[PDB]
Order: C-alpha cells, then sequence, then structure tokens
C-alpha cells in the first residue's frame, strides 16, 4: 500500500492554482483581495488556511453544492453582459469592503439602489442566445433595520424573482440585526442559476436586488479543489493529494480519502 | 480624481436659450447624481435642479417650469437647459457631484465644478465714454490731490484704464465695473501731490479691447 | 421649501473659536436635513467642508467640526487662521430639494484696522452738456473690508440712483470700494449741497460739496 507523502504538491503536471488567502467563492464574488484569480483556470484549486473574506458579510445557502460546481468547471472566466438597469443608481459600495480610496463591494456584482425619490419595479430579461450554458450569480440584500431598508430602496420590504423557463426563485429580503461583521449588522446572501441554452434569465425585482454584471463560461467539469496546506514544489507527479504528492506506482494508497489524478486506490 | 468642469456661452441674450454643459470625468453618471448650483453677482447660491443617476430628476420649484437637465450616460455630459432667459439668470453656474453615503446614510454635494459664468444682455458692444473728474472744491487740506476719471457705459467687460501711461503707478486705484442700466461703468483715481497738479499733466487712458476704441482724457483743474 | 438663514457676517481674529449657525424657517435642523457646509473661497472656486451634518470632508482640516446646536445646524472653526477667511455656506435638504442659505463672510483680522479716505467728485461739466450728472464718491484704504455707503442731498436722505460697489481686496489688502449717485442735470440743478457718507467701524466719515 502507497502509505507516505513528499509533504509538497508538485507543480507540474497538472495546472494547480493556489489561492493562497482567497478562497474559491471569494475570488468568485470577487472580493477585493482576489482581484488577481480574475479570469484564472486550473485543473485543481487548493485552498489555504489563511484564507479570509474581507468585503460585504454575505453568506452562502447551498454553499459547498456551488462551491463544487465552480471547481469542476475549473475556469473563472467571467463574461460582462449589458444589463439595463433604468430607475436605479448602480455601482453601490460600502466602508466594509473598500477599493482604491474609499467604499468598495465585490467586482463581480453590482449593488441598485433607489434613484432619489424612487426604485422602480425593476424587470429585465436577458437572453442566452449562445451554445454552452450560462452560470449567473446574484444576491438579496437584507437589511437590519426598516429604516436602512427604505433609505436604500425605499419600499419598506423589497423583493427578488430570477427566472428562466424552467425555474422560479423568489426570495425576500429578511430584515433584522446580525452579528456585527466588518462593523454591519447588515448581509448579502448569494444565490444563483444556470441557464441552457435558448433560455432567458428574467430578473424582476422591486428592492434588494444584488444585481448580476454578467455570466460565468462552463466548461466541462474535469477539474477539482481541495483544501490543503501543504507546500507547493517544482516537480512531477501524478498524485496529489490533501497531504502531497504520493506515487501511483502501487494499486491501493491508504494515505487519503481525497486525490485528484490517476491514482491508487483508497483503504 | 472625480472632476467637473462646465462650458456653455458666456453671453446669451433676453429672450434665447440658455444651455450649459457640465463634463464630469472619474465617476459614472449611473453611480451618482449631479447637481446645478447657480451663484448670481453679489448673491447667495440658487440650487436649479439635480438629476439622479437614476436618470429622474429634480428641480427647484421656482425656477422649474423653465429648466431642464438631462444627460448623456455615455458621453459623461450633464445638460442644464434653460429657456425664457431673462437678465436676472447673469449668474455663475455650477454642478456639483451627488454623493451618498451607504453607512450612515446621507446625502451631500462633493465635487464642485469650476463654473462657467453667464451674462443675459440684450446690449451690443459699445465703446465707453470717459469723463475726467477733478476736485473741484479746493479746500487745501493737504499734499495729496486726488484725480479721478469715469469710464461711462461701456459693454463688455473688461476696460483698461491707466494714469500717463503708466507713469502714475502709486495709488492708481481702479474700482470695479457696475450695471447702470444696461452697460458697465467703472472709475479709477490716482492721487498725486498738490506740487504736481496743475503744474504737471496727469492723464486718464482708456483702451477697450471688446471695441478696439483707446480714449485718453486729460484731467483738468 | 423652507428658508435657511445664517449669520450675514462675523469676525473674528486668529485663535478664537467661531460658530456659524444655521437656522430654518420651518423648524429645527434635525439629521434628517443633511446640513452641508460648503465653503467659498476667493474667486468662486467652492469647496464641500462637511456633509451629513457632522461629517468632516477630507481635506478639511480637524479644527472644523459639524453639529447640532440646539435647533439649528452648526459649524465651529476652533482656532481659526487668517487662511480661514471665506464665505461659508450652509445647505439644508428638505425631501429632493436642496435650500442653502445666505451664506456667512468670515473675516479673520490679520492687520491694523485702517480706516477709509473718502473722496466726493461733482460732475463733469462734460457729463452734464449732455444733460446727465454722476456723483461719483471713492471710498479707499479701509480695513477691515466693510462698510455702508449713505448718499445725502440738502442734508435731506436719498433713496434713488444710488449704487455701491462691493468691496474689493487691494494689493496691501486694505480695502477700496465705490458709490455713484445718478441723476439727470435738471436735478442736478435743483439742489446744492450733496454728501455721501461713509460709515465704518461705528464712525461715519463723510464728504460733501455744493
Ligand atoms: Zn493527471
Ligand atoms: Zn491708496
Ligand atoms: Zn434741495
Amino acid at each position: 500500500v502507497q502509505s507516505s507523502s513528499t509533504g509538497k504538491i508538485c507543480n507540474n503536471p497538472h495546472r494547480i492554482l493556489d489561492g493562497i488567502d482567497c478562497t474559491l467563492i471569494d475570488a468568485l464574488l470577487g472580493d477585493p483581495h482576489c482581484d488577481v484569480f480574475q479570469d484564472e483556470t486550473w485543473d485543481l484549486f487548493v485552498e489555504r488556511s489563511k484564507a479570509f473574506s474581507n468585503c460585504y458579510p454575505y453568506d452562502v445557502p447551498d454553499y459547498a453544492s456551488l462551491r463544487s460546481l465552480v471547481a469542476s468547471s475549473g475556469t473563472l472566466e467571467f463574461i460582462t453582459e449589458g444589463f439595463t438597469w433604468t430607475g436605479v443608481t448602480q455601482n453601490g459600495g460600502s466602508n466594509a469592503c473598500k477599493r482604491g480610496p474609499g467604499s468598495g463591494f465585490f467586482s463581480r456584482l453590482n449593488w441598485l439602489i433607489k434613484s432619489g425619490s424612487t426604485y422602480p419595479v425593476l424587470d429585465v430579461t436577458m437572453p442566452n442566445n449562445d451554445n454552452f450554458d450560462k452560470l449567473y450569480i446574484w444576491g438579496i440584500h437584507h437589511p437590519s433595520t426598516n429604516q436602512e431598508q427604505t433609505s436604500l430602496y425605499v419600499q419598506a420590504s423589497g423583493r427578488v424573482t430570477v427566472s428562466t423557463r424552467r425555474s422560479q426563485q423568489t426570495i425576500i429580503p429578511n430584515i433584522g440585526s446580525r452579528p456585527w461583521v466588518r462593523g454591519l449588522s447588515s448581509r448579502i446572501s448569494i444565490y444563483w442559476t444556470i441557464v441552457k441554452p435558448g433560455d432567458v434569465l428574467v430578473i424582476n425585482s422591486n428592492g434588494n436586488l444584488i444585481a448580476p454584471r454578467g455570466y460565468f463560461k462552463m466548461r466541462t467539469g474535469k477539474s477539482s479543489i481541495m483544501r490543503s496546506d501543504a507546500p507547493i514544489d517544482t516537480c512531477i507527479s501524478e498524485c496529489i493529494t490533501p497531504d502531497g504528492s504520493i506515487p501511483n506506482d502501487k494499486p491501493f494508497q491508504n494515505v487519503n480519502k481525497i486525490t485528484y489524478g490517476a491514482c491508487p486506490k483508497y483503504v | 480624481q472625480v472632476q467637473l468642469k462646465e462650458s456653455g456661452p458666456g453671453l446669451v441674450a433676453p429672450s434665447q436659450s440658455l444651455s450649459i454643459t457640465c463634463t464630469v470625468s472619474g465617476f459614472l453618471l449611473i453611480s451618482n447624481g449631479v447637481h446645478w448650483v447657480r451663484q448670481p453677482p453679489g448673491k447667495g447660491l440658487e440650487w436649479l435642479g439635480v438629476i439622479w443617476a437614476g436618470g429622474n430628476t429634480n428641480y427647484n420649484s421656482a425656477l422649474m417650469s423653465r429648466v431642464s437637465i438631462s444627460k448623456d450616460n455615455s458621453k459623461s455630459q450633464v445638460f442644464l437647459k434653460m429657456k425664457s432667459l431673462q437678465t436676472d439668470d447673469t449668474a455663475m453656474y455650477y454642478c456639483a457631484r451627488d454623493f451618498y453615503d451607504y453607512d450612515v446614510f446621507y446625502y451631500a454635494m462633493d465635487y464642485w465644478g469650476q463654473g462657467t459664468s453667464v451674462t443675459v444682455s440684450s446690449a451690443k458692444t459699445t465703446p465707453p465714454s470717459v469723463y475726467p473728474l477733478a476736485p473741484g472744491s479746493a479746500a487745501q487740506t493737504n499734499s495729496m490731490v486726488t484725480l479721478g476719471c469715469l469710464v461711462k457705459g461701456y459693454f463688455p467687460e473688461p476696460v483698461t484704464v491707466t494714469w500717463n501711461s503708466g507713469s502714475l503707478s502709486s495709488g492708481v486705484h481702479t474700482f470695479p465695473a457696475v450695471l447702470q442700466s444696461d452697460l458697465y461703468t467703472l472709475s479709477s483715481s490716482v492721487t498725486v501731490p498738490s506740487s504736481t497738479w496743475p503744474s504737471e499733466t496727469v492723464t486718464c487712458n482708456v483702451a477697450h479691447p471688446a471695441s478696439s476704441t483707446k480714449v485718453d482724457k486729460k484731467i483738468v483743474p | 421649501q423652507a428658508v435657511v438663514t445664517q449669520e450675514s457676517a462675523l469676525t473674528t481674529s486668529p485663535g478664537e473659536t467661531v460658530t456659524l449657525t444655521c437656522r430654518s424657517s420651518t423648524g429645527a435642523v434635525t439629521t434628517s436635513n443633511y446640513a452641508n457646509w460648503v465653503q467659498e473661497k476667493p474667486d468662486h472656486l467652492f469647496t464641500g467642508l462637511i456633509g451629513g451634518t457632522n461629517n468632516r470632508a477630507p481635506g478639511v482640516p480637524a479644527r472644523f467640526s459639524g453639529s447640532l446646536i440646539g435647533d439649528k445646524a452648526a459649524l465651529t472653526i476652533t482656532g481659526a487662521q487668517t487662511e480661514d477667511e471665506a464665505i461659508y455656506f450652509c445647505a439644508l435638504w428638505y425631501s429632493n430639494h436642496w435650500v442653502f442659505g445666505g451664506g456667512t463672510k468670515l473675516t479673520v483680522l490679520g492687520q491694523p484696522k485702517s480706516s477709509p479716505s473718502v473722496t466726493l467728485f461733482p460732475p463733469s461739466s462734460e457729463e452734464l452738456e449732455t444733460n446727465k450728472a454722476t456723483l461719483v464718491c471713492t471710498i479707499t484704504d479701509f480695513y477691515p473690508g466693510v462698510v455702508t455707503v449713505d448718499w445725502k442731498v440738502d442734508g435731506t436722505p436719498v433713496t434713488q440712483g444710488m449704487e455701491t460697489t462691493q468691496p474689493s481686496k487691494q494689493s496691501n489688502n486694505k480695502y477700496m470700494a465705490s458709490s455713484y449717485l445718478t441723476l439727470t442735470a435738471r436735478a442736478w440743478e435743483r439742489h446744492s449741497s450733496y454728501s455721501c457718507q461713509v460709515t465704518h467701524e461705528g464712525h461715519t466719515v463723510e464728504k460733501s460739496l455744493s
């Protein structure tokens, strides 16, 4: 049985992307400090321990699942699109996610808020005419007070409906005070939608929408994600495990149940 | 960095249509609103209206019937269009950026433009008539006699007063023009020793570029 | 919408702690109003100072502070310096409509009070030939930069045809100003004595003729 690792994860021959201090999801939404991972690509994406978000407090229900779908696709290729928001103020941002000189937010997201006196009943539609699936990512904002709710979106209680021809998610914000994070008792909630060719993404809302900036090109799940604090070395090795590289010469390995590449069976 | 510049006419006759342009840089019109603030000469500021990032606008109740703010998001230009102009409209027109803080929830006018002057006059370029001003009532008080020189009704600004073509410089005090009727009148005074006037000639020079006229007028006692 | 009112001008000296104020006809100035304090420097180059009532804008020195003092909003320069001389405008938000205040002229006494030199000039024979007469009173070299000009005819007070230029800084930083009394030759003949009364720092210094 193979029962020992070098201890390092060899940089060759699979394209290994070290996220350093960004997890995948943070690099995906576009946490200011993961701006470097933009449009990046990999076979194996290793998430370290350091990893800490550092932008608007958010929670992703169905995280581990959304995390895996992206990890598999192995590309982080974002494609901006021409969304048309008429009647609201775009580019919203905050101090909990500073960028440049001040207020910032997730690069891949667009915070809409009222335009002076009002927040119209938004209702855009964007058709997927292409020959590949689209993975839009959006969010809903939950102010922690009815004051905040009204300052930003006017309406006393918002709603976000993101429908395609086969689905229909209608989430409604939930006002209340959550634990303080980077000075905030507020939060955003990340949701997603994959649009199959010949389908139409339809965003209708009248409050709290945290609009998509475009879509993520999705290829076929050949790549994978893995958490490990293993160093990365310059060497050639085919079987990668959270513990490091282990040779695939023996038929059974007992090092770890998680591995990448032509590996010995786990025992 | 943020930056706003206004480019307009400068001079428009009553009953025409004023059209200023605020060209913003370093921020998007879909990200912020732009306000229009006008300052008539020797007055406070006046808020004209605002165009929100969402395109909707809000005008100053009063002037609303004549104002109209628009914008071309793709060009980074806001447009203040005023019709039925009347003299009172002579003022400095400014555009300032509308700012809103998402964390504390307050509005503010953070980036002000440089401004652009607009005079509403139906007057044709007319050279100034220049009347000399001498003491008259010789009280013989002290050694410093003070001569004057009225530069009456010219248009447009500016004129250039000078005494003895520059020889006199000490205390030439040249005041700002005023707007009597519809033209600019202005004055300038030089002070000299009684042992110089009428002994020597103290002459007044008034060149007025706009109307290529240049009058000299010797101030007699 | 409402009427924002504030001190015409205020005169301090370096060191002192001044406080401009901002009143609302419509009532007390709440946080709802987002009191904005713009600072207009020479030759109208406006600059944001405080926003949302007390949020100090970046460049603004720590010495400027925003606050609610009772039912009016305020700004307090703590330890004014000559470089604080300016017109300070207060702006109050009332439902997607801004309303500025009259502005306050802040003086920061940096030099000795100087008394104006007054001069009254009678109409010129020339100007009179064309049947118009204009009295020119040139007030100069005064400090601080503020005077009140009043015209008198035969002792009685004039209330027409007078126009006074706003004071203008000089090279020596003292001030100059000017006033004009415009009447028709006929009306200029109709009286005997004409006077220009320059009031500056309590006293009034007038010049007159006949
Ligand atoms: Zn492999
Ligand atoms: Zn002098
Ligand atoms: Zn009389």
